[PDB]
RNA sequence: UGAGUGCAGAAGAGGAAAGUGGAAUUCCAUGUGUAGCGGUGAAAUGCGCAGAGAUAUGGAGGAACACCAGUGGCGAAGGCGACUUUCUGGUCUGUAACUGACGCUGAUGUGCGAAAGCGUGGGGAUCAAACAGGAUUAGAUACCCUGGUAGUCCACGCCGUAAACGAUGAGUGCUAAGUGUUAGGGGGCCCCUUAGUGCUGCAGCUAACGCAUUAAGCACUCCGCCUGGGGAGUACG
């Protein structure tokens, strides 16, 4: 089962928490049963609308090869409470 | 969830119960327990100051920890026991170092179940945080209100309370009853909401089993006599007879508010009702 | 007329991809219809999900 | 179910090996998806066009049953004391 | 009393029953309005094309005391009433930088009343 | 050959639990600023100088998911429309490995069943029975207007109805054509063919209207139902 998780940083965070965090998050969809067929990251890009005064936020897709679905629960419940995250996309394909 | 017992007689005829059946023993820890003797609403004076109390079961007091100062370790749930002292179900949690102590059992805590404290941990249910480390919309409860004290707005059943916002060192929480108050960051808090959630359904059928709770029968103030209570006297039963209804002792009681307005809340308070 | 992606042979259509979507959009980040752009209904149906996940993760405006 | 659980299990009841249409495989099939259907609805109770599906996978595995039955008893009572329906 | 402000916006919101104009900064604080009701406009009059005409002239005419030569245009509602606000906007000695016909339309939210049978 | 399985493929608002999002309405608080707003065939009640409405910012909360959207799709029907994950059913095409009539219909029975309604417990923005007021009118316990409780919303139960309509029972087969569309397949943009979905139309049928390869035709099988109108879908059980 090969899903796709895309989200978002919020632009304020300083690069040193910010590369930790991903090294969290890719650590997660990757250390509970599965593994990763690649990490990417685009930048900083615009946004279409604004998400709590924010305009501008960062993208990162990890697109995870996986089965049983801990990992990705797992992650979207964590990005709920990271304020450091504002959105949060999975798509099975 | 619920027992209906069968209408055999007229006292089981419309009662319901609890099935008890998120209770895994009975006996309890013989090291946390201390005595409660009934008082009854009888002051230091020996007076009865508060109505409607006494003659019920006798007690034994399970001693819980509303504070949670043990962080960092890591607890197991052992039991989710009784406690007639309460409307809640607890939970016997046995620390790592090798403690056992209760705590108030939320709804959908299980055996075996891992529960931690402090400010850097989990924000699953049963751990104890801070109102900072809590974030926003999270349901919880045993707020304390004083950090060191212990929890004091959420320890009934089905009970629980919600963070909207911060306004920097304090926070925001919509209890239950609907009332804003805005609290303060330090103190903690737990995930979830209080469990036996359906103490609040329990029909009681008897006299006698609101009697074995410890509670003596109200009289009503249009039976009593005009030294007795103002609502009272009259040839035939006879109505109020007042602008406004009264209570025992003199203070008028449906709508009349009896707050304190020069109290240290009334700014920490947002919205009320 | 003529289905574009039909045309070009692509298959499967990407959330992702703001500039191959943000032609089948009017204006006002409006969808725009069939009878407009000359696609199939296959992947009309396909634009309409990508085109709203893409709304979505904030690659393009609902407005 | 996936083809891998199914072919698990019609290798093991199959009369012979290219067959894999007899009444024994299919009813066996069938009892495997009946089953996983019913444990999914002890969780979603409520999603009564999944039992209906039930209720025709049921009603066919008892026509292949009866069929069975009258054709020879023998794999009838061998199947149905294999699969436990009785 | 004085307040210098070169550029702001111009409401217009027109309805089948009134129109109101209002004149703000570019930051949604009032500087002036108009009605036909504060015209005096009363019945099938509020919903003409002259009373906005004239409550744009009025309101143009109580902002430019403030000093206003440019404004934005800012539309919403139904009704024949926009278009010769705005042409009578021009004619206020004011300058129109941008129309924008912006109007609360939902994505099928709220239920709306009943029918009227008249 | 029919009916079913398998293998390779396709589509899909089919269903169920959780999770995310944006536009809008309402409410609140603050700023600006002042004379009405709203509504009408026309007016008034209502709100408003205690600063409304407009406007900007922000927040709370509930409901429904604009554009895509289509005589389009799916579902046994009822019904299903944001997006996502998990679970799950059924259907279509091709093949021709596989079983070899296992099929059809189906009384009693069982179970699903719009909307309203009921019970419990939550929730509660909009809309809105009843209710109040204004207006209209010979009168108006109506239309129209301002408001507004149940209710609409969620879970677990119950009811068990509808112009629940295609007013057309289910299954199978034969009977001219033409043209659009949906998901597929084979051949060389065109042809041919499966299963659906619309229009026009010959034979035939029909009391006429009209149906007409999605029959209301030709025929067979099974089930239910009608036997003048009212009383009466009443009464007793
Ligand atoms: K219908
Ligand atoms: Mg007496
Ligand atoms: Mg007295
Ligand atoms: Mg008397
Ligand atoms: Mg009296
Ligand atoms: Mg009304
Ligand atoms: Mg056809």
């Amino acid at each position: 089962r090969t899903y796709e998780v895309m989200y978002i940083v919020r632009p304020n965070i300083e690069e040193d928490a910010k590369k930790a965090l991903v090294e969290r998050f890719n650590g997660i969809l990757a250390t509970e049963g599965a593994e990763v067929l690649e990490a990417k990251d685009w930048g900083k890009r615009r946004l279409a609308y604004e998400i709590n005064d924010f305009k501008d936020g960062f993208y990162n897709i990890v697109r995870v090869k996986s089965d049983n679905n801990k990992a990705t629960d797992e992650f979207q419940r964590l990005a709920k409470i990271s304020d450091d995250i504002i959105r949060y996309m999975v798509i099975r394909e | 969830a619920i027992k209906k017992y069968k209408p055999i007689t007229n006292g089981r005829r419309n009662m319901t119960s609890l099935d008890f059946a998120e209770i895994t023993k009975t006996t309890p820890e013989k090291s946390l327990l201390k005595p409660l003797p009934k008082k009854a609403g009888r002051n230091n004076q020996g007076k009865l100051t508060v109505r409607h109390h006494g003659g019920g079961h006798k007690r034994q007091y399970r001693v819980i920890d509303f504070k949670r100062n043990k962080d960092g370790i890591n607890a197991k749930v052992d039991s989710i026991q009784y406690d007639p002292n309460r409307s809640a179900n607890i939970a016997l949690v046995v620390y790592a170092d090798g403690e056992k102590r209760y705590i108030i059992a939320p709804k959908g805590l299980e055996v075996g179940q891992i529960v931690e404290s402090g400010a850097e941990a989990d924000i699953k249910v049963g751990n104890a945080l801070p109102l900072q480390n809590i974030p926003v919309g999270t349901v919880v409860h045993n707020i304390e209100l004083k950090p060191g004290k212990g929890g004091q707005i959420a320890r009934s059943a089905g009970a629980s309370a919600q963070v909207l916002g911060k306004e920097g060192k304090y926070v925001l929480i919509r209890l239950r009853s609907g009332e804003v108050r805005m609290i303060l960051s330090t103190c903690r808090a737990t995930i979830g909401q209080v469990g036996n959630l359906q103490h609040e359904l329990v029909n009681v059928g008897k006299a006698g089993r609101s009697r074995w709770k410890g509670i003596r029968p109200t009289v009503r103030g249009s039976v009593m006599n005009p030294n007795d209570h103002p609502h009272g006297g009259g040839e035939g039963r006879a109505p109020i007879g007042r602008p406004s209804p009264m209570s025992p002792w003199g203070k008028p009681t449906l709508g009349k508010k009896t707050r304190r307005g020069k109290k240290s809340s009334d700014k920490l308070i947002v919205r009320g009702r | 007329k003529v289905c574009y992606f039909t045309a070009n042979g692509i298959t499967h259509i990407d959330y992702k991809d703001t500039e191959l979507l943000k032609r089948f959009i009017s204006e006002r980040g409006k969808i725009l219809p069939r009878r407009v752009t000359g696609t199939s209904a296959k992947y009309q149906r396909m634009l309409t999900t990508a085109i709203k996940r893409s709304r979505h993760m904030a690659l393009l405006p609902y407005v | 179910i996936s083809q891998e659980r199914k072919n698990e299990i019609i290798k093991e009841y199959r009369v012979h090996e290219t067959d894999t249409g007899s009444p024994e495989v299919q009813i066996a099939v069938l009892t495997a998806e009946i089953n996983a259907v019913n444990e999914h609805l002890r969780t979603h109770k409520k999603d009564h066009h999944s039992r209906r599906g039930l209720l025709k996978m049921v009603g066919r595995r008892r026509h292949l049953l009866n069929y069975l039955r009258s054709k020879d008893i023998q794999r009838y009572r061998e199947l149905i004391k294999s699969l436990g329906i009785r | 009393v004085k307040k210098n402000i070169e550029n702001g916006v111009a409401h217009i919101r027109s309805t089948f029953n009134n129109t109101i104009v209002t004149i703000t900064d570019e930051f949604g604080n009032a500087l002036s309005w108009s009605s036909a009701g504060a015209l005096g406009f009363k019945g099938s009059k509020k919903s003409t094309p002259f009373a906005a005409q004239m409550a744009s002239e009025t309101a143009s005419k109580s902002a430019m005391e403030h000093g206003l030569k440019t404004v934005e245009v800012t539309v919403k509602g139904p009704g024949p009433g926009r278009e010769s606000a705005i042409r009578a906007l021009q004619s206020a000695g004011l300058e129109v930088t941008a129309i924008r016909d912006v109007t609360p339309v939902p994505h099928n939210g709220c239920r709306p009343p009943k029918r009227r049978r008249v």
